């Protein structure tokens, strides 16, 4: 896997890339590791695909039952049933997640948490095995208050190159954009971001 | 230490025509050593006939499990099972014990009361049923059994005859396999009377 | 590979010289490869050898011994004594030691200065005269049988069929032996070869005459 | 084993070759891999064969009886979030790789479930040790808006691969078409492209050729 | 760690006749779960009359032959031109495999041919150089299949004369070349069916005193 | 870890066992009786595990002794080998097995017959006109293949098993100081004394 | 004993009625990461034969030099090196196949997969395989790695016996190459797009194509595909 | 060690960081990991200090004994020396080496030599553990016949970045020109580059 | 494996050495050997790893005698003691040491005393009034230890001997098949044929 979120002047948006890999084979060319858990709150997966699945499920469950009772809940409030299910559970779990949501108090927040199970809120985020190749590019070219379009470059440019160099990522990049607009799922193929 | 091959034995079924055979040697061992020339790996249940290779003591205990299981099924239903819904009962024993399992290759073999129809199956260690309308193999010399079944083996052969291939098919692979052996008996089952035949091999 | 194969082998000294008895099931696993082995080495027109262990390290080497033999007694214008011929293998196996070879023999023969003289060799070394001996996984029933009938003035007829009951008794218990029964009668003038005999014909041919194995229905 | 799935203008097929293996040995030539969870939802299964009969036939009844106290037919989305929240409480100890699809009324859907938990979603989908084999063909032939008969014609070249390539694989093809607004129909060997050939020798015995020790009539009857 | 053996299945059988004899193989070639060729012989013709076939590890099965094919052509140089006996062959053999005895070839030898008498003769070898002659052999992957089956069939095993109360063995006797390939035949075509690693084609190498000829039959591809 | 043997005979059922406890490079004691009597025409003897051989056989004795005490009556050798076999059939898939294999010799007083069980650890039950646990069957079954016969008397069992004595004072490594000989019959349970 | 550093993936080739044809991509794996992309892994020797090499590239660097050395030592003293007594496919083959052999024989592999394409002086089309082990068989159809579990079954469906080969024209067993490296493009992790393809024809004699690309990819349905089962946006 | 060198205009630039580590150690926070074969051939030393040391010295004593019986050798001469021992002694080696020179008739030329021992000729070339973090940055950024000044920015910014992200690079950053007018030492320090 | 033995009276050496040859669970021969004659007042018995015992006690036998040709000359039983011990200390760094323990049992002639020599597989040598190798040593010198004196005659030796043995053949877990015993003093070696 390759997987980031970015935040920008109008929220955040999620980038990943579509594949899913048993040892040197490629099982799914098409993944899809943008996973919503709340109508503005979605996550990126990367690690074991049964183990995030599984706990992404049970954030969903736990957030729909808080909008019941509660309202709707922070994007603070996601990373931390997150954290619990990872932290708690760190010797049984391969998980490295993403969180990024829009709040219109916060606006787009962003929040990751590794392998142990710890909670780390950032302007932006890069994780999976292909964003070690991109922690240089990644760090010259990022700015706060980017444009939109200026943030799906970023994240195009980016998975591109950690496409290009890893192994276990590739396939088309999906992305999707949280604002007070609503949500937006966007796609790139190879054609394009290959020749960047 | 594989405790499907301690005690050795094999067992085959086969159809023929309105009839069916079940088989079975008779050794028992420890390894290299025999003990028991008598130890009679085929059971019925009324009309139903097991056969159970493997471990000898949960042959021993899957025998009074199943006489347990239809004897209750029987006062129950007010009838005799059948091999079909047997080798259900067979199939789901064995799954509840999924990761403790008892090391066995239980056959299934049985005339249907009501439709006539000769039925047998087989089943792997955690209840895999595997049904087949020709034959069926269970033991240490399964690959043996498996080779003189697939030559020998022809459709709808009559009673007299079947013995005959089910007998040659045992015994030649028996002689083959180091841990089988010592003796043999073969089933042949018809739709309301059952032969059992004791067959003279070599003792080595 | 599988060199660990199952075996009953025999030889015995007695006033008529040396009998020897082999069974010939071969056993890779469970699987039986063979039942027509020939256990029993040919050396020499007076020198026999037991196969148990690796096969091939007997037959290989057992064969080399025989040229070795052939060669002292072109050189030397006298039979070969079993004592030296047994060294000789002994020595050889014994240069071979830790590299792994597989071998449990009886070198045996009939000499005008030793008599009738059996060399249990082995392949970590150890070389011993004896009266009796008996190797392989079938070798505890064997012996049962010999301890308990043995004598030193038995006949030929009557130790012929010592050899070939006590084979017998270890095919029928012991699974990873069997087939059939091969026997050999060493004199002073050479050996003689006395016949295979098929286990599963012999078994109840053994049951009826004698009364034996009434365990087994027959 | 080789199985598959490929989705279609008004519905879905799965399909299945019938080989089942015991070690290197071919334990059954002719074995039903089309699992049949509820009348429109059908699943074919690869791994362990006890797993794969197990875990289809108990989500199987729970998914009847929640048909039942719902008075609802089932959906496909409910085997699958059943399905995969057993094998994933089990760790993959459970060796059962299942390939799901079925017809309800939110529409037709396929999806693949591993023994660890996971699922995909996919408009063509392959599974089990011949996988890669159907794969390729599955890659080199599928396209979008792909007719009933063209679809049970790529799912059945996707086995035959299998069959052909991969000795985990053989025998026969089996199919199970699920269309929308109509009953699924099972075609059970679908193809038979490996019939025995006529051997060249009778081995029927002589009778008396087998030595006897004992007859004796065996008591059956109360 | 480098794993310097590997296993290239298939299964070869050597039957003995009065005035000739026969070596078959299986032509398939595998790794693990592929195929690597439906066609790769392994019967080879390696003059005097004398047939071989090493099967299990292809990279030593093939080494072997081509030093034996060898030992051959130097038994003429050094020893003006005679004929080499399959008994002398035989013991060659023996002492090409135990010069490895401690690193060994990974193969079931098995050569056919005719003894000085003319009559057919099979000799068999174990990966270390044991050997013995013998009417019937099957060696490699299918050999447990097969070979129980020649016992009954080649050498009458456990088959009594009818009504005799299992006292009259059936009394041995050759086979012609028509009746041992109609058993080689059936023999190939059953382990076929029930072992993955046996298929594709069937090459039959046939020997009497005129010389060496060649039969092919095809086998299922699955 | 030695030497129990049983044979069945016309009338009656004899067992013998090892005296020798070893523990190390010491022969603790020499004159250990490694039997117990479930009930007056059922006798036990057993060998493995140190520590598990006299823990089973008395709990099986306890049982069994309860059972007579509740019915006021003995319970047939086959129905205690069938309570043994079940003991040791649900040990063997505990956190801690039973590793104890056992000669069951009794009497039936019903039948008129003597009955012999052998039961290994594992809950494997035969009924044997002859029995050994460990290597001790190595040995000896070569020579109770070839002399026993089914209609011998007490007196003819008690040679063809010291027959069977000699050969394992000849041929095994281990000293085992001796054997134990009890016999079972129509009269109950004696030991032979003298041996 | 050794293990693989830096790795180069599947090797496919077939028959077909005039010659043979030859494919590999142009990469040079260390680990999971892509580390090196100008790799060429179809090697030529002399205008009859090419050798396709997968496994360890210090290896067929290796192997390189040794058949460059080949070639240079056949010319020494030999009038006819460019003529009958030229390097054949079969004789290019065999010293492989023996120094493989030889390398495993001492426990010290080169660690390569080795597809060698060509065709003889009497026309015949030579394809053969060997690898560490020294293993070596023929096939219509050859293909390492990955190519052997996805390509074999698709150049299997041109070519499925001998008879096939007449029948296959180059046009035909192009396409099936090129459709090949395709679907290893889109299901092997350690592949490339870029890629070269040799054909050795007995006729038009060796063709060496560079710098060819994956294309005709389809894509597209990847939109459609949402979540991992229920999710609906 | 994060390593690098890169071919322009005028010749060749060899950069490196000046760390050497034992576990988290540093035992030397200012070491020279370019080193010179040749008066102008240098090498780029990476993986084990002492196994990286004993090559070189072996290489410049044979490229010393070619010089004085053949004269000057090229640089596709010393790299085949350096590929000589690394392939032969793969089993015993660990040696991340890059090798670069200056010719007048090939001008500025970079040959990399990873663990198997394979050689391998490129425009530029990075190694060692830091180079992971900056494939991204280096290929968006790495144009063909730069100048000196920009070759010199390039090898500053892309080590920066891997010295920032790398736990086992840092120190200074030290580099080599190599040219026609001669041979050109250049050092960076962390106050400088840091702040990149 | 197994008991050697070795006591050293007033005017004699004693060396008792088992009978038993077992390999596996079969007692091989028990009627064994286990010494050599080195010169006409030296023997050595042996005990340890099978073939290297005898391989080992035949090549000092040669080598001894080869330079009793040689100088028509006995070596004393010390010069015999020290030349075994390095042969055995340069085997212990071998590429496969020589697993061997030897008894040394001399009588001096010129200086008219009885030697025991003590020598493990490792070359480590000591001179003892009596000693032992194996697990012999761990049951015997306690009665040794207790009973021996210096000035016994060589039938208070015997009865001393047969004191060990009888401790031997009650404690010890293993059939040794009893014991060959032979003396060595001024007139030279012989075997006491009835123990
Ligand atoms: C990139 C690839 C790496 O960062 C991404 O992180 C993606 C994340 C997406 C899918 C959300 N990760 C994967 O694709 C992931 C890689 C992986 C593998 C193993 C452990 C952790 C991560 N792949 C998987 O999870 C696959 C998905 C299947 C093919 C649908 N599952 C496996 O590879 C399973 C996992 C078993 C497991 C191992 C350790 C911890 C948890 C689960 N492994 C196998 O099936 C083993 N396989 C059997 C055949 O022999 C080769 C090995
Ligand atoms: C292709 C054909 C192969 O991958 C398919 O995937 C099919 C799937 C269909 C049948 C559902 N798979 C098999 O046929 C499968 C292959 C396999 C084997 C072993 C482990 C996993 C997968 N075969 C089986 O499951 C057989 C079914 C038999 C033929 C009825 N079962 C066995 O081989 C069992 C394995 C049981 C098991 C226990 C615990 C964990 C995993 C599996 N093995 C035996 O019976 C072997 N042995 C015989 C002697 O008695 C002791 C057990
Ligand atoms: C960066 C750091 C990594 O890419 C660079 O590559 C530099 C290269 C420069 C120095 C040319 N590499 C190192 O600094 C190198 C890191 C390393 C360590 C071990 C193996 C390979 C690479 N460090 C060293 O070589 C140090 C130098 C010493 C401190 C002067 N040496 C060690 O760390 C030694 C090496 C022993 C060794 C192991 C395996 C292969 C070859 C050599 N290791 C120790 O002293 C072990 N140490 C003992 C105390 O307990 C902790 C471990
Ligand atoms: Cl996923
Ligand atoms: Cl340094
Ligand atoms: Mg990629
Ligand atoms: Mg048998
Ligand atoms: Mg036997
Ligand atoms: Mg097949």
């Amino acid at each position: 896997t390759s997987i980031m979120a970015v935040t920008f002047k109008d929220g955040v948006i999620l980038g990943a890339d579509s594949r899913t890999t048993t040892g040197a084979y490629i099982a799914n060319r098409v993944t899809d590791k943008l996973t919503r858990v709340h109508d503005k709150i979605w996550c990126c997966r990367s690690g074991s695909a049964a183990d995030t699945q599984a706990i992404a499920d049970i954030v969903q469950y736990h957030l729909e039952l808080y909008t019941s009772q509660y309202g709707t809940p922070s994007t603070e409030t996601a990373a931390s049933v997150f954290k619990e299910l990872c932290y708690e559970n760190k010797d049984n779990l391969t998980a490295g997640i993403i969180v990024a949501g829009y709040d219109d108090k916060n606006k787009g927040e962003v929040y990751t948490i590794p392998l142990g199970g710890s909670v780390h809120k950032l302007p932006y985020a890069i994780a999976g095995s292909g964003s070690t190749f991109i922690y240089g590019y990644c760090d010259k070219n990022f700015r706060e208050n980017m444009s939109k379009e200026e943030t799906v470059d970023f994240i195009k440019h980016s998975l591109s190159q950690a496409i290009k160099w890893d192994g276990s990522s590739g396939g088309v990049i999906r992305m999707v954009v949280l604002t007070a607009a609503g949500v937006e799922r966007l796609i790139f193929y190879p054609d394009e971001y290959e020749q960047l | 230490s594989d405790p499907s091959s301690i005690n050795g034995g094999i067992v085959v079924a086969m159809t023929g025509k309105d009839c069916v055979a079940i088989a079975c040697d008779l050794r028992l061992g420890s390894q290299s050593l025999g003990v028991s020339n008598k130890f009679e790996k085929i059971f019925h249940y009324g009309h139903v006939f097991l056969g159970i290779t493997g471990l000898a003591t949960d042959v021993t205990t899957l025998n009074e499990m199943f006489r347990y299981k239809t004897n209750l099924y029987k006062l129950k239903e007010e009838r005799a099972i059948e091999p079909e819904t047997f080798t259900q009962l067979v199939s789901s024993s064995l799954y509840e014990r999924r990761f403790g399992p008892y090391f066995v290759g239980p056959v299934v073999a049985g005339i249907n009361s009501k439709s006539g129809k000769p039925f047998i199956a087989g089943f792997d260690l955690i209840g895999c049923i595997d049904e087949a309308k020709d034959f069926i193999v269970s033991g240490t010399a399964s690959d043996q059994l498996f080779g003189m079944c697939e030559s020998l083996y022809e459709p709808n052969l009559e009673p007299e005859d079947l013995f005959e291939t089910i007998s040659q098919a045992l015994l030649n692979a028996a002689d083959r396999d180091a841990l089988s052996g010592w003796g043999a008996v073969v089933y042949i089952i018809k739709k309301d009377e059952v032969v059992k035949r004791y067959l003279k091999m070599r003792q080595d | 590979i599988k060199i660990a194969t199952g075996a009953t082998t025999l030889a015995f000294r007695f006033q008529g010289g040396i009998i020897v008895a082999v069974d010939s099931r071969a056993t890779a696993g469970n699987w039986v490869a063979s039942q027509t082995v020939k256990k029993v080495i040919e050396i020499n027109p007076f020198l026999l050898g037991t196969m148990a262990g690796g096969a091939a390290d007997c037959q290989f080497w057992e064969t080399w011994l025989g040229s070795q033999c052939r060669l002292h007694e072109l050189r030397e214008k006298e039979r070969i004594s079993v004592a030296a011929a047994s060294k000789i293998l002994s020595n050889l196996v014994y240069q071979y030691k830790g590299a792994g070879l597989s071998m449990g023999t009886m070198i045996c023969g009939y000499t005008r200065k030793e008599g009738p003289t059996i060399y249990y060799v082995d392949s970590d070394g150890t070389r011993l005269k004896g009266d009796i001996f008996c190797v392989g996984s079938g070798q505890t029933f064997a012996y049962g049988v010999l301890d308990s009938n043995y004598k030193w003035d038995l006949s030929v007829e009557d130790a012929l069929y010592l050899g070939k009951r006590s084979i017998l008794a270890a095919a029928h218990r012991d699974a990873y032996s069997g087939g059939s029964v091969n026997l050999y009668h060493v004199t002073e003038d050479g050996w003689i070869y006395h016949g295979n005999h098929d286990v599963g014909e012999l078994f109840w041919k053994v049951k009826e005459e004698e009364g034996s194995f009434n365990n087994v229905i027959g | 084993t080789t199985i598959v799935g490929v989705k279609f203008n008004n519905g879905v097929v799965i399909a299945a070759d019938t080989r089942s293996t015991q070690g290197p040995i071919v334990a059954d030539k002719n074995c039903a891999k089309l699992h049949r969870i509820s009348p429109k939802i059908w699943c074919a299964g690869a791994g362990t064969a006890a797993d794969t009969e197990a875990v289809t036939q108990l989500i199987g009844s729970n998914i009847e009886l929640h048909s039942l106290y719902t008075s609802r037919e089932p959906r496909v989305v409910s085997a699958l979030q059943m399905l995969k929240q057993h094998l994933f409480k089990y760790q993959g100890h459970i060796g059962a790789y299942l390939i799901v699809a079925g017809v309800d009324p939110t529409g037709s859907h396929l999806f693949s479930i591993h023994a660890h938990g996971s699922t995909d979603v996919g408009y063509y989908l392959s599974l089990g040790s011949g996988s890669l084999a159907a794969m390729a063909v599955l890659e080199s032939h599928w396209k979008q808006d792909l007719t009933k008969e063209e679809a049970i014609k790529l799912a059945s070249d996707a086995i035959q691969a299998g069959i052909w390539n991969d000795l985990g694989s053989g025998s026969n093809v089996d199919v199970c078409v699920m269309e929308i607004g109509k009953d699924a129909e099972y075609l059970r060997n679908y193809l038979t492209p490996n019939v025995r050939e006529e051997k060249q020798k009778s081995y029927k015995f002589p009778r008396g050729t087998t030595a006897v020790l004992k007859e004796s009539i065996v008591n059956i009857c109360d | 760690q480098f794993n310097p053996y590997g296993d290239n299945g298939g299964t070869i059988l050597g039957i003995a006749g009065e005035d000739f004899a026969v070596l078959a193989g299986d032509t398939r070639n595998i790794t693990d779960y592929s195929i690597n060729s439906r066609y790769e012989p392994k019967v080879f013709d390696c003059g005097d009359n004398i047939v071989m076939s090493a099967n299990g590890f292809a990279a030593d099965g093939d080494a072997l032959v081509k030093r034996f094919k060898n030992s051959v052509k130097w038994y003429h140089f050094d020893h003006n031109d005679k004929k080499l006996s399959i008994n002398s062959a035989a013991r060659n053999i023996q002492h090409l495999l135990y010069g490895k005895r401690f690193f060994p070839y990974y193969v079931h030898t098995i050569i056919a041919g005719l003894d000085e008498d003319g009559k057919g003769a099979v000799y068999s070898f174990d990966p270390v150089g044991s050997y013995e002659r013998e009417q019937c052999r099957a060696g490699g992957a299918a050999a447990s299949l097969i070979m129980p089956f020649l016992d009954n069939q080649v050498n009458f095993k456990n088959q009594y004369e009818p009504g005799t109360n299992g006292k009259v063995k059936k009394p041995l006797k050759y086979l012609s070349v028509e009746e041992v390939i109609k058993l080689v035949r059936d023999s190939f075509t059953s382990a076929t069916e029930r072992h993955i690693q046996v298929g594709d084609g069937l090459e039959i190498l046939i020997v009497t005193k005129d010389g060496v000829r060649k039969e092919f039959y095809e086998l299922k591809r699955d | 870890m030695d030497i129990i043997l049983g044979i069945r005979v016309q009338d009656s059922v004899i067992l013998a066992s090892s005296k020798a406890v070893t523990r190390g490079i010491s022969v603790l004691k020499d004159s250990d009786d490694k039997t117990r009597q479930l009930s007056p025409h059922t006798l036990m003897s057993f060998a493995g595990e140190a520590g598990d051989t006299v823990q089973f056989a008395e709990y099986i004795q306890a049982n069994i002794q309860l059972y007579s005490i509740r019915e006021d009556y003995e319970l047939s050798p086959q129905a205690v080998s069938s309570f043994v076999r079940q003991e040791l059939a649900k040990s063997i898939r505990s956190r801690r097995p039973y590793q104890v294999n056992v000669l069951i010799g009794g009497y039936d007083k019903k039948k008129n017959k003597p009955e012999l069980y052998q039961i290994d650890y594992l809950g494997t039950k035969v009924e044997l006109p002859y029995g050994a646990h460990g290597y001790s069957g190595f040995y000896t079954f070569s020579l109770l293949d070839h002399h026993y016969r089914p209609d011998m008397t007490t007196e003819e069992g008690l040679d063809l098993l010291k027959l069977c004595v000699q050969e394992l004072e000849k041929r095994m490594p281990m000293d085992f100081k001796g054997v134990i000989v009890k016999i079972v019959d129509k009269d109950g349970i004696r030991q032979v004394d003298d041996f | 004993t050794q293990q693989p550093i830096v790795t180069g993936t599947s090797v496919i080739s077939m028959k077909y009625d005039n010659g043979v044809i030859i494919a590999a991509d142009n990469l040079g794996s260390y680990g999971s990461l892509l580390r090196f992309n100008g790799v060429e892994r179809l090697i030529p020797v002399g205008d009859n034969t090419v050798v396709g090499i997968s496994g360890d590239i210090s290896d067929m660097q290796h192997i390189e030099r040794l058949l460059k050395d080949l070639v240079t030592e056949n010319a020494y003293d030999n009038p006819l090196a460019d003529a009958e007594e030229a390097l054949e496919p079969s004789y290019i083959f065999e010293y492989l196949a023996t120094v493989m052999y030889q390398r495993r024989s001492k426990m010290n592999p080169l660690w390569n997969a080795i597809i060698v394409a060509g065709v003889q002086s009497n026309g015949d089309q030579f394809l053969r395989y060997v690898n560490l082990l020294g293993v070596t068989y023929s096939s219509p159809t050859l293909a390492t790695g990955f190519g052997a579990h996805m390509a074999n079954p698709l150049l299997r469906k041109v070519v499925d016996r001998e008879s096939d080969i007449p029948k296959t024209t180059v046009q035909v067993a192009e396409e099936a190459i090129v459709n090949a490296m395709r679907v290893l493009y889109y299901r092997d992790a350690r592949s490339s797009r870029n890629f070269s393809l040799a054909i050795i024809d007995k006729n038009t004699g060796l063709t060496f194509k560079k710098n060819l690309q994956v294309e005709n990819m389809k894509w597209d349905f990847a939109k459609d595909i949402k979540g991992y089962g229920t999710q609906k946006i």
